[PDB]
């Protein structure tokens, strides 16, 4: 019965064990250490009624998208600081946030169960629902775009599912999972994607197979965010204790552990830079850190926002990191 | 030598007085969180405290030591006319935060509807603007000025000048700066301390196993141990001119003024302004 | 039974060396590091915010 | 290009001005998070406070019911409950059900499985967002509602109150702990919640006519389920009504249960409102409009220093 899982759990704890040869920091102590990195607010954005937990920036680099329980999602215009579209929710609750990568349509989630698809771009400029998502049991944790037809929800079923707009079915469902899935990232190369769930597990899923290639359960306490390296062969998430992790995909087991003694607050959302040298991870602390990768040190301390930290983005073309918080003050730090 | 102690204690409160408006005021504006609808009343509160303690406080301090306003008459007139426009500015500024806080306990609902920034910027407009018709419109014009002989040399004279001011101004200006607001708060505030009463008395009730008086006490006291007697002897001068000392009348306008130092102690003592200030400095 | 086949499944899968996988994250990391605006300060010019 | 800038900013002018009116109706409406318990009765309340296909649904619920009491006889006419067991005429065969002494006591025996009240009643014989305004001011009540993890309780930190339904009556009912006495742990992790920092509670008592015909009947002794109210004794304070001393006595230190968690685990805008609701009672509206006003006036009264 459950003998021979636990075994094979065994097992596989030990292929892991033996796999590992050397250290990533014994690697990279050689490496000359980034240093201190100093970031200001360059352009604050407000105006946004109630607290947001959303946000994606477009592949153009140029419009940024959020959402909060005002029952708006609400483009904005980095650059000239401008709201292009207000587009009021059915629902009063989005739990997340997603920008095509052709932009012309942006995805919300909420509690309510359903997810919403908004044609951002139409004609006579009026915004209107081009699809909703149907029903996965349980608030969407978070979606995002594969293609302008195609969009990964994750929700408190614990099931991950990819669905095509057009037909509006799940062509794909992933499950399998004990706990609820509270976010999710897909790969540059769009293969393979990665969810971040409440059982303090983390897994790959394949697209097209649609099983789950690979299991870890590095952390103790549900974790909340993962995010792809840029190369695309590891990926890291941030927990709900103050650890985060570095996880190889090819290596199968955590690279190396990101934690000090001073947090004890919780983590909200991890997000890489463009080269992957520094892994910007939010706190619970009102706060976010700018940790760096490699050598797993404190490279500076990021705080402007009364409330905790919410969602992180950095933008495609790597200009400058934005940040949305609990005051409804979106603020772009570079 | 007594006299050198005594501008040596003057600079020290001037400079107090502008240290602690000019943090309140530098908290305030800074951070966004700080911003309130409540709070720019605050704002208003600082900037005219800020003000005060510029403008008036040590050119009075100068004119008490040299014994000598060696500036000129229409300066002086000046002088006055923004020391009383202060002074009035800042008792409506708290008799308007003692009205805010009223409408926020008795009516909740009302409240956030009512308080608005907008809103908050019309009623300090409307405050400065009464408080400026109501103390420099009639300095400027000439009309306050003593019909008596005595002291009419003086206001003729360059050299010094005393405030001597005719019985009707006296009054009206004193009742406006001082004791309407003066009423007002003080039902403003049984009001709001017989509801902290009715709510203690139902908390002991449900739970069954004050605070806000200190705390009415010392917002209520300060400003009325502070201000009350230059004002009743203000009111008490013009009826009988023999009645009281020229130094009894600067003492006590002195400790009017300080007032405007202590209050940032007294309406700054919430959580969010002591972050600010553990913040900047 | 589901996690005992899931389990099988992902039992037999060939491994890297921990070694490998870290010298070519260095690798890409050193190589894309001329191009990340947060890395290197970014040009006040090139810089679109400010 | 400045026709693009020129556009932007037209734009940006319309929304802002669309948002002001949104904030003030944001800003009108009072947010309420119901956290009823699953058959702790937060549909009447709900139903209470709002004042065919319905009926073939109440008649699927009373199929469901049956269905369970059929499961409770396996755990413990034969061909019609085999119609039913093998259904998981219909309507005869139904009523030929729960006519056999057997589902009578099975009905009487409600401790080992759950059954729908309102439906039991009659067979003898998703999130809902609900807008309801008093005294022209507007209140707008949610239910999230089944999460073991509850996840989403973190997101509600704007709502001016919880309500927390609770039937006191269920404290006969057995799990594997009582509903009554998980209600008080659910009760405490959400009063011992990090993110729920400046949230109050108001909590209703449902079925004390109920609760007072379980307390009349020596069927169920409190203090074989509850120890501690053997030495408990009625307190000195007391809102009698016209009923038996003992039935006061034992929703009394249900009451205090309840109570003893919130009072101890936190002091300032952390304050608790028992009501004693009853089945048919009205008043319920009135109450949750009252709650929520001393609700805003003691926040008001923390604030400023007075408490
Ligand atoms: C001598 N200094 C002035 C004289 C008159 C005056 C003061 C303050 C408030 C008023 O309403 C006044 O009319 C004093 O500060």
């Amino acid at each position: 019965l459950r003998q021979e899982a636990e075994q094979l759990k065994n097992q596989i704890r030990d292929a892991r064990k033996a796999c590992a040869d050397a250290t990533l920091s014994q690697i990279t102590n050689n490496i000359d250490p980034v240093g201190r990195i100093q970031m200001r607010t360059r352009r604050t954005l407000r105006g946004h009624l109630a607290k947001i937990y959303a946000m994606h920036w477009g592949t153009d680099s140029r419009l940024l998208v959020s959402a909060s329980q005002d029952g708006k999602l609400i483009i904005w215009d980095s650059y000239t600081t401008n709201k292009v579209h207000a587009i009021p929710l059915r629902s009063s609750w989005v739990m997340t946030c997603a920008y095509a990568p052709s932009g012309n349509y942006v995805a919300c989630g909420g509690l309510d169960n359903i997810c919403s698809i908004y044609n951002l771009k139409t004609r006579e400029g009026n915004v209107r629902v081009s699809r909703e998502l149907a029903g996965h049991t349980g608030y969407l944790s978070c979606c995002r775009f594969l293609d302008d037809n195609q969009i990964v929800t994750s929700s408190g079923d614990t099931t991950c599912a990819l669905w095509d707009i057009e037909t509006g079915q799940q062509t794909t469902t992933f499950t399998g999972h004990t706990g609820d899935v509270m976010s999710l990232s897909l790969a540059p190369d769009t293969r393979l994607f990665v969810s971040g769930a409440c059982d303090a597990s983390a897994k790959l899923w394949d697209v097209r197979e649609g099983m789950c290639r690979q299991t870890f359960t590095g952390h103790e306490s549900d974790i909340n965010a993962i995010c792809f390296f840029p190369n695309g062969n590891a990926f890291a998430t941030g927990s709900d204790d103050a650890t985060c992790r570095l996880f190889d995909l090819r290596a199968d087991q955590e690279l190396m552990t990101y934690s000090h003694d001073n947090i004890i607050c919780g983590i909200t959302s991890v997000s890489f830079s463009k080269s992957g040298r520094l892994l910007l991870a939010g706190y619970d602390d009102f706060n976010c850190n700018v940790w760096d990768a490699l050598k797993a040190d404190r490279a500076g301390v990021l705080a402007g926002h009364d409330n905790r930290v919410s969602c992180l983005g950095v933008t495609d073309d790597g200009m400058a990191v934005a940040t949305g918080s609990w005051d409804s003050f979106l603020k772009i730090w570079n | 030598v007594w006299v050198v102690g005594m501008g040596i204690v003057m600079s020290l409160i001037v400079l107090a007085i502008v240290f602690g408006n000019v943090l309140v005021i530098t908290a305030i504006a800074k951070f966004e969180r700080l911003q309130t609808v409540t709070n720019y009343f605050i704002t208003s509160l600082a900037c005219a405290d800020l003000v005060m303690g510029l403008a008036v406080v040590p050119f009075g301090a100068a004119h008490i030591l040299t014994k000598t306003w060696t500036f000129g008459n229409f300066w002086c007139e000046f002088w006055t006319s923004i020391d009383v426009l202060c002074v009035t500015a800042s008792i409506e500024t708290l008799c308007v935060i003692a009205v805010d806080r009223y409408f926020a306990i008795t009516s909740p609902f009302k409240y956030q509807s009512l308080l608005t920034k907008n809103k908050a910027r019309v009623i300090i407009l409307m405050v400065w603007i009464v408080s400026g018709l109501t103390s420099f419109l009639p300095i400027q014009m000439h009309w306050y000025r003593a019909t008596h002989q005595e002291a009419i040399n003086c206001y003729a004279e360059e050299t010094c000048c005393d405030f001597f001011t005719n019985q009707a101004y006296a009054i009206a200006s004193s009742i406006v700066s001082f004791y309407v607001p003066l009423v007002i708060m003080v039902f403003v505030y049984s009001r709001v301390f017989q509801e902290a009463k009715r709510q203690l008395q139902k908390i002991d009730k449900s739970e069954g196993r004050h605070k806000a008086l200190k705390t009415l006490g010392i917002i209520m006291g300060t400003f009325t141990l502070c201000w009350l007697p230059f004002f009743i002897v203000n009111i008490v001068h013009v009826i009988q001119d023999n009645l009281i000392r020229k130094e009894v009348y600067i003492l006590l306008n002195w400790i009017g003024y300080v007032n405007s130092g202590f209050n940032p102690l007294i309406y700054c003592r919430s959580p969010d302004f002591r972050i600010a200030f553990q913040e900047l400095l | 039974r589901k996690l005992v086949e899931q389990l099988k499944m992902e039992a037999n899968i060939d491994r890297i060396k921990v070694s490998k996988a870290a010298a070519d994250l260095m690798a890409y990391c050193e190589a894309h590091a001329k191009e990340d605006p947060l890395l290197t300060p970014v040009p006040a010019s090139e810089n679109p915010f400010r | 290009q400045r026709n693009e800038e020129k556009a932007q900013r037209e734009a940006n002018k319309k929304i802002e001005k669309q948002l002001q009116k949104d904030k003030q109706v944001y800003r009108a409406t009072h947010r309420l998070l119901l956290l009823g318990a699953g058959e702790s009765g937060k549909s009447t309340i709900v139903k209470q406070m709002r004042i065919a296909t319905k009926v073939q649904d109440i008649k699927n619920n009373l199929k469901e019911a049956i269905e369970t009491i059929v499961a409770a006889m396996s755990n413990l006419n034969q061909f019609r409950v085999d119609y039913i067991l093998s259904v998981m005429e219909f309507y005869e065969h139904a009523k030929a059900l729960w006519e056999d002494e057997g589902v009578r006591a099975c009905y009487e025996r409600s401790n080992e499985y759950q059954l729908i009240d309102c439906a039991q009643y009659f067979l003898d014989k998703g999130i809902f967002e609900t807008k309801f305004q008093v005294d022209k001011v507007n209140f707008h009540m949610f239910d999230v509602g089944r999460d073991e993890r509850r996840k989403w309780i973190q997101c509600f930190n704007d709502v001016t109150a919880i309500i927390f339904v609770v039937a006191s009556s269920s404290y006969n009912m057995v799990i594997r702990t009582n509903r009554l006495q998980e209600a008080l742990n659910l009760f405490k992790s959400i009063w011992n919640n990090r993110w729920l920092r400046t949230i109050s509670v108001i909590l209703f008592l449902n079925k004390q006519d109920l609760l007072a015909e379980k307390v009349l009947a020596g069927k169920s002794k409190i203090e074989d389920y509850f120890p501690e109210f053997a030495r408990y004794t009625t307190p000195e304070d007391a809102t009698p009504e016209p009923e038996d001393p003992r039935v006061t006595r034992a929703k009394y230190f249900i009451r205090d249960e309840f109570l003893r968690i919130s009072t101890a685990s936190g002091d300032g805008r952390h304050y608790c409102y028992p009501h004693f609701t009853c089945a048919v009672d009205t008043e319920n509206i009135r109450r949750v409009f009252n709650d929520c006003r001393d609700i805003i006036q003691r926040m008001h009264l923390r604030q400023y220093e007075l408490l």
